[PDB]
């Protein structure tokens, strides 16, 4: 509703904030840029070996 | 004297459904001082839109 979150103004954010990065909010503005656990790559069978 | 005029933002209201389109241009607004110009009812709305 102010204007910061398009345009030039990315916005950054730990991982707590992105949550279940399989849902969006739709309110998250787009080009966030989130730091978040590495799930994706190393699934839960190596995790438990480790 | 120095002055500094930044913008001279030109609403319309005649657009059907158009608070979204008023909503952008009004937040091009970075000035302590808004010289506005409107009608009664017309000021209603958009200090609305700035609430």
């Amino acid at each position: 509703s102010v204007g910061l979150t398009g345009y030039g103004y990315t916005w950054i954010v730990p991982s707590l904030v992105a949550g279940d990065t399989d849902t969006v909010p739709a309110e998250f503005p787009t080009g966030l840029i989130s730091v978040s656990y590495d799930e994706w790559d190393y699934g839960l069978p190596a995790r438990v070996r480790d | 004297v120095g002055w500094e005029l930044e913008e001279v933002l030109l609403l319309d209201m005649s657009l059907d459904d158009g608070d979204s389109k008023i909503q952008n241009q009004l937040k091009k607004l970075q000035s302590p001082i808004i010289l506005l110009y409107c009608t009664k009812e017309e000021a209603t709305y958009i200090f609305e839109v700035a609430n």
